[PDB]
């Protein structure tokens, strides 16, 4: 199979089954297959809200709004804040647990990875891959965003620009 | 892991811990600058103006690095 | 019971601590459901418990109400911060999530946790008993009762709970 390097072998624990596996798991962090499937739910998730971190950095400075770590100086941060923990406490304590209901039965009731939300359907595995190798280049690019603030001070467009002319 | 780990990462971590807090609250302290009204050592990590003033390379965060210059 | 001319309602059968045989819209009727209620109604009394106390005790020392938390400025911080009451609640909701998280979870894991979630394990001098498990649901059914005391009175009268107390005494 293809690897994330040249010549290298893959881990045991990795066989390729699930989505995005390019045999890279050195630390072996996913031996034991609950915890893989613990990692996997953190990965897709990450990888999601990154997506939405990106765009929600890049697309407004396009659409003439401002620079992203600008944002709160024309926002009342503090109040926008509360008002997403109010929406997320509820949310990801749903997204958690698996469903409505204080039993423990329920983590096992449901998907809280892919919960199953397609209207068009076109959930393949080809397309899982999609939504992982997005979500990889979406929290590689959101570090570059930070560390790039902070080094140039300026737009993360006007970085663009410096790099042809 | 003992040498990498241990030892590398412990020094790696230490000069972090140098460049970022020993070295301005030193620097400043060597310049007569009375410890009460000294900042304290996250203003160095938020306030880049701060850092900068002492070592002016700061200005030109990690760039040189990463284009090993 | 709550009531002597009253009977048990057949689930509540006086097994759990504080069954005062009181159940009239029939909302324990599953006994799954009656754990939920159960955690619930401790959860509940413990905060009410934890706010009676927290209300009182500054309004006593001389800060201000149960009321007029808002548009003060909690201050004074290492740096000189000063913060309203929606950057406190902010600070509330993010110290809250992993807390409330872990004993809505049973433990750490993504999987099925042993871990009681009504009353975990912290007794460090052996006092749990039916005694001090009825004990902590009465007085938190009685500090529930007060809170709402607090906010009718505040709302009909327009005064201090403590001044409310000095207009009977
Ligand atoms: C928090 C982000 C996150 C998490 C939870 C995971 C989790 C996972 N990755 Mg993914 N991955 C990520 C980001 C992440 N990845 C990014 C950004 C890339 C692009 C570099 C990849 C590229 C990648 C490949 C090619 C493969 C995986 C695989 C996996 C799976 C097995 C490895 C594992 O258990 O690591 C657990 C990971 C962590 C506990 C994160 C800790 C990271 C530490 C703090 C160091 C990072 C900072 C450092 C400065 C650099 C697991 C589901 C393997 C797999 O089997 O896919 C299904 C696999 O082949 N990942
Ligand atoms: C991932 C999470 C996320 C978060 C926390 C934010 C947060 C924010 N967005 Mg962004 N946004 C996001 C994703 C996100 N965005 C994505 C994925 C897109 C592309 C569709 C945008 C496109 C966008 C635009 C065009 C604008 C914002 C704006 C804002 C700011 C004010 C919004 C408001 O008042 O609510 C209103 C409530 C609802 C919309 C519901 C706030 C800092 C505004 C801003 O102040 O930008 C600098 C603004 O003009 N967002
Ligand atoms: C796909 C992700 C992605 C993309 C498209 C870019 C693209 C760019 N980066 Mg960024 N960067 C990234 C991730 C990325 N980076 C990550 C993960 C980090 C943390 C290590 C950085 C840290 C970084 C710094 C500190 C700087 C850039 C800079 C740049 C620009 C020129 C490259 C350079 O000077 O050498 C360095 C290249 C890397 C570190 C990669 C270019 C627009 C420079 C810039 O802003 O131009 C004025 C710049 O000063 N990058
Ligand atoms: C483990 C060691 C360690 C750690 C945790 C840090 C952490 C940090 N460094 Mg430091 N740094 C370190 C070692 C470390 N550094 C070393 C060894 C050097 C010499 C190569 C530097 C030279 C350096 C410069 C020149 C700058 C940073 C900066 C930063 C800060 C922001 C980086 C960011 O992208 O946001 C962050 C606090 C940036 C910063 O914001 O300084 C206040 C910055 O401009 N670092
Ligand atoms: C309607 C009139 C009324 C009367 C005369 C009583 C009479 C009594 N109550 Mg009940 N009870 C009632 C309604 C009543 N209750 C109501 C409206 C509530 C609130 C929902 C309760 C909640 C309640 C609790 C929690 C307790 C009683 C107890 C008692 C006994 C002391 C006493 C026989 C106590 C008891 O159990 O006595 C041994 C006791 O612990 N009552
Ligand atoms: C939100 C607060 C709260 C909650 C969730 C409960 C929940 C419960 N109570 Mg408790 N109770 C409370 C406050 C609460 N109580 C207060 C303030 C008092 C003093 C008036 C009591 C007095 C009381 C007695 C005397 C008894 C109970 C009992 C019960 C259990 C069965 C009745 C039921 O299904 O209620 C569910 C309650 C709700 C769904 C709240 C809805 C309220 C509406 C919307 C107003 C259940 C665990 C019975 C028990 O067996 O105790 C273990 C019992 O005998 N309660
Ligand atoms: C900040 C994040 C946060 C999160 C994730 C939780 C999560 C939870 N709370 Mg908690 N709670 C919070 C903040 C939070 N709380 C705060 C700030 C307070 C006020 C001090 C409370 C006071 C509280 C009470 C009184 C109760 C809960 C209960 C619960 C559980 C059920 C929630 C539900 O069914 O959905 C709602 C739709 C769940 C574990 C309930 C519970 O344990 O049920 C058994 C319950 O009765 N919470
Ligand atoms: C039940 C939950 C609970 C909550 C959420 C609070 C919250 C608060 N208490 Mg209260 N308090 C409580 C229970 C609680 N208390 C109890 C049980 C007692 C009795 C011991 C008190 C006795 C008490 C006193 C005597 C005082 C407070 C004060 C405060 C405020 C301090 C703000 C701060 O310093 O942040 C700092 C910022 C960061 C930590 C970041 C804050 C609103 C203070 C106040 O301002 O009252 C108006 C105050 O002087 N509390
Ligand atoms: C049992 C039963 C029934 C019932 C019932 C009953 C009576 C239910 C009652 C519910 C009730 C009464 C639940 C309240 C809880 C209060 C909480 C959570 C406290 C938090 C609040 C806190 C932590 C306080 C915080 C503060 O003080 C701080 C720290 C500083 C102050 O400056 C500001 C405030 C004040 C914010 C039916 C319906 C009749 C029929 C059914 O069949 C059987
Ligand atoms: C995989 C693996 C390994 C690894 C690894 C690696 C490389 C991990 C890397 C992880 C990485 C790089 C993860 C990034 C996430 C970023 C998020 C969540 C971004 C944004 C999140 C959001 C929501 C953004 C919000 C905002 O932007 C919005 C929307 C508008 C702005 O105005 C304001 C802000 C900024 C608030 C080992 C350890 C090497 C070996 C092991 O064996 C296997």
């Amino acid at each position: 199979r293809a690897t994330w390097f040249p010549g290298a072998k893959a881990p045991p624990h990795l066989t390729g089954e699930f989505p995005g596996d390019r045999g890279f798991d050195p630390v072996d962090f996913a031996a034991n297959p609950e915890s893989f499937e613990r990692m996997r739910a953190s990965e897709v998730f990450h990888g999601r809200m990154a997506m939405l971190g990106v765009a929600g950095c890049l697309i407004p400075e396009l659409l003439g709004r401002g620079v992203w770590f600008q944002a709160g100086e024309s926002v009342d941060a503090a109040q926008l804040g509360l008002y997403f923990m109010f929406l997320a406490a509820p949310s990801e304590y749903w997204r958690g647990n698996g469903g409505f209901g204080w039993d423990q039965k329920e983590k096992k009731a449901g998907n809280r990875i892919y919960p199953g939300f397609d209207p068009l359907k076109m959930t393949s595995d080809e397309t899982k891959t999609k939504e992982i190798k997005n979500g990889r280049l979406a929290m590689i690019a959101f570090l570059g965003l930070v560390s790039q603030a902070n080094t140039t001070g300026v737009s993360p467009f006007q970085n663009l620009a410096a790099v042809f002319g | 892991h003992h040498l990498s780990g241990l030892l590398g990462l412990g020094c790696l971590s230490w000069a972090g811990h140098q460049i970022h807090v020993s070295l301005p609250i030193n620097k400043l302290l060597d310049s007569g600058v009375n410890p009460a009204e000294l900042p304290l050592p996250h203003d160095f990590i938020l306030d880049k103006s701060l850092i900068s003033q002492l070592y002016p390379s700061f200005s030109k965060g990690l760039a040189p690095f990463f284009t090993f210059h | 019971l709550w009531f002597p001319g009253a009977k048990p309602p057949a689930y509540l059968t006086g097994e759990f601590p504080a069954d005062r045989g009181f159940d009239p819209l029939g909302l324990a009727k599953d006994p799954a459901t009656y754990e939920r209620m159960r955690s619930s109604e401790v959860f509940h009394s413990r905060l009410a418990m934890l706010g009676v106390v927290g209300s009182l005790i500054p309004e006593l020392q001389g800060q201000g109400a149960w009321y007029t938390l808002s548009e003060k400025q909690f201050g004074p911080g290492p740096n000189g911060e000063v913060i309203g009451f929606t950057e406190l609640a902010l600070i509330g909701m993010l110290f809250s999530y992993p807390l409330e998280y872990w004993r809505g979870n049973g433990g750490f894991g993504w999987f099925e946790e042993k871990g009681d979630r009504t009353y975990p394990g912290f007794d460090p001098l052996q006092l749990t008993s039916e005694y001090t498990k009825t004990a902590e649901i009465k007085n938190g059914r009685l500090a529930m009762s007060a809170l709402l005391g607090f906010a009718v009175q505040h709302a009909t009268t327009g005064a201090s709970p403590l001044e409310n107390w000095a207009a009977t005494t």
